[PDB]
């Protein structure tokens, strides 16, 4: 983890020990890092697609607004599309063929 | 005591395959169909 | 339905068996995840994002780790890099193994 | 830098012609499924035996809280709070009060099960090692309110599972 | 009051009201919707059963957790109604059956029960206790069922001089096996009536008026020692009963005229049958007799309460035994019988 | 003794209901997917004598799995009320359970058994594979403990 | 180095299967311009002969 | 100040019919406001 | 030749698991006939076993005693009469038996492993931990002043 | 300045229209709706369980607000055509099981610290 | 860097994408209010909310933009501000391998011209906008609820709605379906005012007031 | 771990040498009794020159 | 130690106790109110109390990295005997 222990918890030998561990794992662990204000839009290579986090942060100890990209939205969304004279069996077959999720197709 | 975690072998691990490896099974059409003419032939006699 | 991949209501308005519309009805698993995010810090914000999607445990969070400290202006150490890279291989196979079969499942 | 993944154009060779033609009136790949999926039938099946066999865990598994205690007897809890302030569902619920001696550690420690999520955040939040994820998934039950704890029981579920977490905490201190 | 007893909350499920309710057999229809209304404004109810606790399940999701404790409990035994109302504060008994068992009897379940309930309520030192008896209870009844309710009710009113008896005229619902009853008899070809069930008129009253003046009169703090007598809105003779119902289930009605005791001999071959009787001698009777009218006891409405007409809430019950060629069809298709009310 | 042949009959009930029962296809959320995990080959849902039906017709015991929210409970107290008698429902994960992580939100109902009643709770977010296969066996024992057709000859 | 010789199982399963095929190939299809307008990501464009991967 | 079919509609903001919150809690909450005051010990 | 080899197993499983009667007791209630090396056995008669020879996972495993606490399991079980000391052994946590290196033992752990009290009486019950935070004012105990 | 751009009701007029043709929708709504949805209440009661909620929102002046709240009266309206509600999330308009709320200040006073 | 544990910069990226930043000001200086690219190069164009559409428009047809993917639709929702709901817009091109972040702002009331036209993602981002935060847009094909209960009232992420929401249901037996009620926790929400009164960044303190 | 017969049954079933590795696993994997480790330190954790305002 | 309150329930370490009157109790029958029988008052009292010769001691807790963090206590104060708070035990002079 980043040596920087003021945005990662201390060792536990340290945090037992020394003054500075101990204090900021108390901190840490009953405030949070302090996030600097600003928006960001990061977003990785999902299995799926490219599930991203419209992060936004006030400048406090907790986030403001976090909005999650979902591929399977974007892919449900476009279901609608996909399916156009195929049959009931062939549907059944392109909701798989996105790997529709409804935890994060729906958030 | 020096430091010790989980690390690769001095040498590093083996080398890992990932490539297709279907085996090519099986006997010619040819063969397969002379077969198919040659017991059935069979039958009718 | 189990192809229904777990809870939609998926309408479908079909002559014979062609599906002429087929509205997604979305929203019956629907949890205010982004709204109790506002109220628990980043911290315990973190297992939100592992329950997004139930494929991929941590690929989730890396997104939402590489959310913060980026932000953060702060870098993780490089061992640390390599192991969530490995990870989040891993966890690509995670979703993929049942992507294909489970796609299979409801195939037959 | 990328591989194509789906175009061959087959050969229209009259052997490779009647390789396709054998495939489609004779089913060659079709049985191919068939035939290995024989193969795998005479592997022995990867089934343990539940209850009479358990699948492998490992000493950093997370499962029912047990309020631990102090070799002599005292129970490690000392009523910082961390625990609660990093629970991320607030299964936790703390009162305090000084009793009489050196041992106030709780009014309540109420730890809600069916509310908490077993991320495992008061184990390591904890600075005394008082609140731990034990090594039991076992702890089912039929009532609602069974499932969520008392302080209590924290001590008796502490009490009950000591020897398994005492040693996975000396096999695991130097990893967290 | 009791320290840990004050009312709290805005009536909800996890609320608090202060009724420890200890409602016997809550395994039927009454205690179905008793416990429901208990639950719905959140009060502590022990709810004690002597059958499969599989069966009692179906009260598990009418209370917030904690709220419902199912106890066993045995009606012989003494210190099994002991044990259910200790910790309790009103002990309201809802236990009868319509039919007679080998091992309980018309007066073991209507007055031996009652007689046990009200003695151990009382030792106990319980506030209030409401008992059930039929409205039709008269010593001199043909059906040993009304005169069980007399007997029973002078016994708890004698061992419990505060219980406040309830006195239903004739229950109606889901599963009330009352107009249930009727909507089974198309099974057997026609309609089986006496006389053809012209000298007959019954005042039903559906089941939410009842169960609401239920905890009704436990708010109530005037209700003790009185005998309230719940009783319908409207009065119709037997044979409009039985038309207007088949005409809700759009059956066609097939009116049978039969002599008394060939349908006494009914019920006897009837109760014959080793599980859960059909028809009953005692229930001949029952549905033979007319309800009568009691002005002088006080009613429902005192309570607070509104009589629901049975023709709102017939349609509640009727769409399940009607066919599928009407299945989707109204009530205002349908028009209520002739009301003979007094 | 009529109480002994009544037992006898009612060890053969039981042991065809707790050895044939039969769980449902639901899932919702985090814990079916683990559901189906003890279903593959390493726990074998079948050994135990036991297979996947969907419609409420039939099948024996509800298996909830996942957040259960506003939107889907009209359809899960319809579908539990169409399973014939008798029907069991055990409640995978803490969500299911009650609340769980979600238990604030606004569309999630706190608690399945607020909605359909409830034989055993199994607990865990997700619950080990192990954890609920033993929920089916606790069910099973307590399907052995019932004396239905024994009530009904002292009924 | 176990899983390797797994992945050549289902494709053994499948792939070649001409049943897995026909109910597969050519059943359901996407344009290039509607694959990146509809907002799809990963398999979805990949699949579509997209040339971006992140 | 963009004039597009511009009606002027100068009465009070209403949005609590769109809102929808109860009625207990729109009319009998007396919804304060001030700045907090520092924690004395901090 | 090795086909008779798998014969004589079988005729050595039998002959190994005390013979028929031990046989037919594990084939019907410990639904396995395979035999392993007695590893230990506990104080509540739960019977462990271990084959290193076996694919991972079927290693170590554990046969079940016929009698805990008065709640007579000789036909039913479940996966917690394991005691502390073993459980993590069986859940191979460890590649060590308590019996080659015992548990630190201390004063206050149960000397009684139990199992899930769900449905028998001995089953817990939520309740208040905390005492009155509100008592009310005593009405005086004198009459009309 | 305070002119604000609307969207379909430009004043009062038009948008008493748009509540009107609700109106005509929902009328020949409420038979079919009772009799498709499996309802056990009659039409006279479901006519007039669409009369009081005009007057639940009779009292905005605002043109857009109006206008915000048409096009949620014909989603509600469009959702009970196709059956994509199901029966307990139209009886939710229909209160119906909750306790009645108190009105008098002595219920109140009664009941608790309720203001 | 060579101190570790800081994240590094991308200098020439940062100026390129506020090259390009300016770029579109002087294409559309009338949508177009400021544009800021972030320390970590996020360069963001702020645009007027009546020229929604071809903002949009012009970043998927132009060349040297050509940014044709609707990443995500967000409208982050702000008490203070008199038009609180400020709706955000995600675009990827694919040619230059980049993100753009164009904004609005809007009301309750106002409305914004649909950008499904433009983008057909928008189309079911924007089912789930009007029922997170109640910004109903102009002319949308479909503009329905797609996240919240059938008939639920009120916009669930709205900064007046409380989190626990304001009714809860149950079944019933005494109607045999389930039923609604006002919410009544069995254990409220805790708030957890851990905010740190000492100020943490010099840099973005606001000037005084 | 079974018959030589009936192994080249599924060596030929299946067209491959399965028997060099298969699905489930063996005596192959690391024993679960790891010595103590000795996690290291971090760059950060240099005893002096080591200010916050540098990094 | 556990005692027994009047009403033949024991008593819980932290003293709570149902009263008789008190209706909730009714969930202890047929099932039981179980009370951790190792009483930390009872558990911490007979500990020896240690004579180390110092001004100022470092309590661990026992284990090193595994006991409480550690706390210079302080041993001047003749009359009372030292403590650590994360602990409890006790610490005294050497008799002085
Ligand atoms: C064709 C089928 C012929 C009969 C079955 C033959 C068979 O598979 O024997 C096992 C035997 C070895 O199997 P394996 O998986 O290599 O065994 C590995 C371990 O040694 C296996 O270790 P193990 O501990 O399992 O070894 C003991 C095992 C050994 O079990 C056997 O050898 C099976 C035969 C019964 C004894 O017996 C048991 O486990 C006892 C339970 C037996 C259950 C009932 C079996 C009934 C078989 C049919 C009876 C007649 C009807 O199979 C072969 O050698 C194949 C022979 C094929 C002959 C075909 C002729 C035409
Ligand atoms: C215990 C039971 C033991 C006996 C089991 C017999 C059935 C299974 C045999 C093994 C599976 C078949 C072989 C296989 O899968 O791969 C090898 C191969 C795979 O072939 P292929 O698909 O690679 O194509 C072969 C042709 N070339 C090489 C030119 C590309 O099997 C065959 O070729 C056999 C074809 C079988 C056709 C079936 C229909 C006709 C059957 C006879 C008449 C009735
Ligand atoms: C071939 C099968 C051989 C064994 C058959 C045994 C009898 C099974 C009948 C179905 C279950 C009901 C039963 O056992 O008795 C009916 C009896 C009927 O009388 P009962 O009163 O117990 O029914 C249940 C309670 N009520 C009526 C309120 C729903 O029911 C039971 O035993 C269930 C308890
Ligand atoms: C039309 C009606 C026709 C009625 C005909 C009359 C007989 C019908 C039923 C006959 C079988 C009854 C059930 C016997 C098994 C049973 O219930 O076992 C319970 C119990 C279950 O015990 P258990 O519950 O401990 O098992 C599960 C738990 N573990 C796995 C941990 C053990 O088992 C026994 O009693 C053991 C002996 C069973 C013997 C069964 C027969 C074996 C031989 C079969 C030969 C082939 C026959 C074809
Ligand atoms: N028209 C009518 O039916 C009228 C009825 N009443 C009386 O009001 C009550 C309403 O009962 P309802 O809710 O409909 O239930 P049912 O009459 O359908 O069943 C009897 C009820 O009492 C219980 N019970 C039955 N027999 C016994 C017994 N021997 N010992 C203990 N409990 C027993 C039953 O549960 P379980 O079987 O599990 O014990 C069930 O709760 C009955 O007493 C009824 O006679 C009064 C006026 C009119
Ligand atoms: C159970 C069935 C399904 C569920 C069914 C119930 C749910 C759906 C209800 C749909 C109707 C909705 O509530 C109200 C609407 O459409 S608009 C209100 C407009 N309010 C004003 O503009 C304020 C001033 N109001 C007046 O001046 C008059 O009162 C009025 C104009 C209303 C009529 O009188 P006149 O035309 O002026
Ligand atoms: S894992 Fe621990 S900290 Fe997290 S919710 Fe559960 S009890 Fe609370
Ligand atoms: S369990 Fe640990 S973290 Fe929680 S209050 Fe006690 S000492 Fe503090
Ligand atoms: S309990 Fe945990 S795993 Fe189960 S559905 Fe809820 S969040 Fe997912
Ligand atoms: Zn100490």
């Amino acid at each position: 983890k980043v040596d920087d222990a003021k945005v990662s918890p201390p060792k536990r030998a340290e945090m037992k020990t020394s003054m500075e561990s101990l204090i900021h794992h108390f901190k840490l662990y009953t405030e949070g890092y302090q996030v600097p204000p600003g928006a960001t839009y990061t977003a990785i290579e999902a299995p799926k697609g490219e599930f991203g986090v419209y992060l936004v942060s006030d400048g406090s100890s907790r986030p403001y607004r976090c909005k999650i990209k979902a591929p399977g939205f974007a892919h449900l969304a476009g279901l609608d599309k996909m399916s156009k004279g195929h049959m009931l069996a062939d549907v059944v077959a392109i909701i798989g063929t996105q790997d529709i999720v409804f935890g994060e197709v729906d958030r | 005591s020096k430091v010790k975690q989980d690390m690769p072998p001095p040498g590093g691990y083996g080398p890992i395959d990932y490539k297709r490896n279907l085996p090519r099974r099986g006997l010619s059409g040819y063969s397969m169909f002379a077969v198919g003419i040659g017991t059935l032939l069979f039958g009718y006699w | 339905h189990p192809a229904a991949h777990g809870v939609l209501r998926l309408v479908m308005e079909l002559s014979g068996e062609m599906v002429r519309k087929c509205d997604p009805h979305i929203g019956l698993l629907h949890r205010g995840t982004e709204k109790l995010i506002e109220y628990k810090t980043y911290l315990q914000a973190l297992p939100y994002f592992d329950r997004l999607d139930y494929v991929s445990m941590m690929c989730n969070e890396q997104a939402y780790s590489l959310a913060v400290e980026k932000l953060l202006n702060i870098q993780p150490p490089p061992r640390a890099q390599w192991i969530r890279v490995l990870f989040g291989e891993i966890t690509r196979l995670l979703n993929h193994i049942m992507a294909v079969t489970t796609h299979a499942l409801d195939i037959g | 830098t990328y591989k194509f993944v789906n175009m061959r154009e087959p050969s229209m060779d009259m052997k490779s012609v009647t390789d396709r033609a054998a495939q489609t009136l004779l089913w060659t790949e079709l049985v191919r499924g068939l035939g290995m999926t024989l193969s795998y039938l005479f592997r022995e099946p990867a089934t343990i035996n539940y209850p009479f066999e358990k699948g492998p865990l490992s000493p950093r598994f997370r499962g029912e809280h047990a309020l631990r205690r102090y070799p002599s007897g005292e129970e490690r809890c000392i009523a910082c709070k961390l625990c609660e302030a990093v629970c991320p569902a607030q299964a936790i619920t703390i009162e305090a009060e000084p009793r009489a001696d050196g041992s106030r550690r709780t009014t309540r420690y109420d730890i809600d099960m069916t509310k908490c999520i077993y991320c495992g955040f008061c184990q390591e939040a904890c600075p005394v090692d008082a609140i731990v994820e034990g090594p039991n998934f076992e702890f089912s039950t039929e009532t609602h309110e069974e499932l969520l704890y008392n302080k209590e029981k924290l001590l008796n579920n502490g009490d009950k599972w000591e020897a398994e977490i005492a040693a996975n905490i000396q096999a695991d201190y130097l990893y967290r | 009051l009791h320290h840990a007893l004050i009312p709290h909350g805005k009536g909800g499920r996890s609320s608090v009201s202060g009724i420890v309710a200890t409602v016997f057999g809550a395994t039927g229809f009454l205690g179905r919707y008793v416990v429901n209304h208990l639950g719905r404004m959140g009060s502590q109810v022990i709810v004690p059963y002597r059958c499969e606790p599989y069966d009692t399940m179906h009260l598990r999701p009418m209370g917030d957790l904690g709220q419902i404790i199912f106890m066993e409990w045995n009606g012989k035994d003494k210190d099994s109604i002991r044990k259910v109302v200790e910790h309790s504060n009103v002990v309201i008994n809802l236990v009868g059956r319509e039919w007679e068992t080998k091992n309980f009897d018309f007066e073991d379940v209507f007055v031996k029960i009652p007689h046990a309930i009200a003695q151990v309520s009382k030792e106990a030192g319980v506030e209030k206790l409401i008992h059930i008896s039929h409205l039709n209870a008269d010593i001199k009844s043909p059906s040993r069922y009304l005169r069980s309710k007399a007997v029973g009710e002078k016994e708890v009113r004698a061992a419990f001089p505060e219980a406040t008896i309830i006195k239903p005229s004739d229950i109606f619902g889901r599963e009330d096996r009352f107009l249930n009853y009727f909507a089974s008899m198309r099974w057997f070809g026609g309609v089986p009536l006496i006389s053809l069930g012209k000298e007959t008129v019954k005042q039903p009253v559906y089941i939410v008026d009842v169960s609401k003046g239920i905890i009704n009169a436990i708010k109530d703090p005037d209700a003790k020692g009185k005998t309230f007598a719940f009783v319908g809105p409207n009065r119709y003779l037997l044979f409009d009963l039985v038309q207007y119902i088949f005409a809700v289930a759009y059956r066609p009605f097939l009116p049978y005229p039969l002599p008394h005791f060939a349908y006494r001999w009914v019920g006897r071959l009837f109760e014959v049958s080793p599980f859960e009787p059909w028809t009953t001698r005692d229930k001949v009777e029952r549905v033979h007799m007319s309800d009568m009218t009691l002005p002088h006891l006080p009613g429902l409405e005192d309570l607070g309460i509104q009589a629901t007409p049975l023709e709102l809430k017939a349609i509640e019950v009727l769409r399940r035994h009607r066919t599928y060629r009407w299945l989707t069809s109204e009530m205002e298709d349908v028009k209520p019988a002739k009301t003979v009310n007094i | 003794r009529g109480e002994y042949v009544v037992a006898k009959l009612d060890d053969l009930v039981n042991w065809a209901r707790r050895s044939s029962l039969w769980p449902m296809t639901f899932g919702l959320a985090c814990c079916a997917v683990e559901m189906m995990h003890m279903a593959a080959p390493r726990y074998d849902m079948d050994r135990f004598g036991v297979v996947f039906r969907a419609s409420p017709r039939q099948s024996d015991v509800m298996i909830v799995a996942g957040t259960l929210t506003n939107k889907m409970a009209p359809a899960l107290r319809k579908v539990y009320d169409q399973m014939p008698e008798p029907r069991y429902v055990v409640s995978m994960g803490s969500c299911a359970n009650g609340g769980g992580y979600y238990h604030y939100s606004y569309s999630v109902v706190r608690g399945c058994d607020r909605i359909v009643p409830v034989d055993i709770y199994v607990p865990g977010c997700p619950p080990t594979a192990e954890a609920l296969l033993y929920g089916i066996l606790q069910l099973q024992r307590k399907i052995k403990r019932e004396k239905r057709l024994r009530i009904w000859y002292r009924r | 180095k176990n899983f390797s010789f797994r992945i050549d199982e289902l494709e053994e399963m499948l792939t070649n299967n001409r049943i897995w095929r026909n109910r597969t190939v050519d059943i359901g299809v996407v344009t290039a311009e509607d694959a990146l307008n509809y907002g799809f990501s990963g398999v979805m464009l990949r699949g579509s002969g997209i040339q971006w991967d992140l | 100040t963009q004039d597009t079919q511009l009606i002027a509609v100068d009465e009070k903001l209403d949005i609590t019919t769109l809102t929808g919150v109860p009625e207990e809690h729109i009319k009998t909450r007396k919804v304060r406001i001030f700045v907090p005051a520092r924690n004395n010990m901090q | 030749m090795e086909l008779v080899q798998v014969l004589r197993r079988g005729l050595q499983q039998v002959s190994g698991h005390g013979g028929l009667r031990g046989y037919l007791r594990v084939l019907f209630r410990a639904n396995d006939v395979r035999v392993g090396t007695l590893v230990g056995e506990d104080k509540y008669g739960n019977k462990y076993y271990e084959d290193n020879k076996q694919f991972f996972g079927r290693h170590r495993w554990v046969i079940y005693t016929t009698e805990m606490n008065g709640r007579d399991t000789f036909w039913d079980v479940d996966g917690s009469m394991v005691p502390p000391e073993w459980h993590r052994w069986l859940h191979c946590m460890t590649d060590d038996p308590p019996t080659t290196k015992p548990p630190t033992a201390r004063k206050y752990i149960w000397t009684n492993h139990k199992f899930n009290v769900s449905g028998t009486p001995q089953q817990y019950v939520p309740y208040s931990t905390t005492r009155k935070k509100i008592q009310e004012w005593v009405p005086p105990s004198t009459p009309y002043k | 300045g305070t002119s604000v751009k609307p969207i379909f009701s430009r004043d009062m007029n038009e948008a008493k229209r748009r509540v009107r043709e609700l109106y005509r929708a929902w009328y020949r709504e409420v038979p079919n709706t009772v009799h498709l949805f499996q309802l056990d209440i009659s039409v006279k009661q479901g006519r007039d369980k669409v009369r009081e909620m005009f007057m639940k929102n009779a009292h905005v002046t605002d043109p857009r607000v109006v206008d915000l709240l048409v096009i949620k009266g014909k989603m509600e309206l469009e959702e009970t055509i196709n059956v994509w509600k199901q029966r307990t999330h139209i009886m939710r308009f229909f209160h119906e099981t909750e306790a009645p709320r108190p009105t008098d200040f002595l219920s109140k006073f009664y009941v608790g610290h309720d203001p | 860097d060579t101190r570790p544990t800081i994240r590094p910069r991308n200098d020439v990226v940062h100026k390129q994408l506020s090259a390009f930043g300016q770029y579109v000001a002087e294409i559309l200086p009338k949508y177009v209010q400021q544009v800021q690219v972030s320390c970590f190069n996020e360069l963001e164009i702020f645009i007027h909310p009546d020229g929604v559409i071809p903002v949009l428009t012009f970043l998927r047809d132009h060349t040297n933009a050509q940014f044709k993917s609707l990443a995500d639709l967000t409208a982050v929702d702000v008490p203070t501000r008199q038009n609180r709901f400020e709706i955000v817009y995600n675009l990827l091109s694919l040619r230059f391998n980049s993100r753009i972040r164009v904004k609005t702002y809007t009301d309750e009331l106002t409305p914004i011209e649909s950008s499904v036209t433009v983008y057909k993602a928008a189309n079911w981002y924007e089912r789930e906008i009007w029922d997170m935060f109640g910004v109903f847009f102009a002319n949308h094909p479909d503009l329905r609820r797609i996240l919240t209960d059938y008939g639920f009232e009120g916009h669930p992420f709205r900064k007046d709605f409380p989190l626990s929401g304001y009714v809860e249901l149950r079944y019933d037996d005494e109607v045999k379906r389930v039923v609604a009620e006002p919410v009544e926790l069995a254990q409220e929400f805790r708030k957890f005012d851990l905010n740190s009164p000492w100020e943490a960044f010099p840099a973005y303190r606001q000037p005084p007031e | 771990s079974a018959t030589r017969v009936i192994q080249l049954l599924r060596n030929w079933a299946s067209g491959r040498d399965l028997q060099a590795k298969l699905q489930l696993r063996y005596q192959e994997i690391s024993k679960r009794t790891q010595p103590p480790p000795k996690l290291p330190v971090g760059p950060s954790h240099k005893l002096s020159n080591n200010y916050y305002c540098t990094r | 130690g556990v005692r027994t309150s009047p009403t033949g329930e024991k008593v819980t370490h932290t003293g709570q106790a149902y009263d008789d009157g008190d209706y909730r109790r009714v969930r202890f029958s047929d099932r039981q109110k179980e009370v951790n029988e190792n009483f930390a008052i009872d558990l911490i009292a007979e500990q020896p109390v240690s004579e180390v010769g110092s001004r100022v001691i470092s309590c661990d807790g026992g284990g090193g990295a595994l006991g409480h963090p550690r706390v210079y206590i302080n041993l001047d104060k003749e009359t009372k005997t030292g403590t650590c708070g994360y602990c409890g035990l006790q610490f005294r002079q050497p008799h002085h």
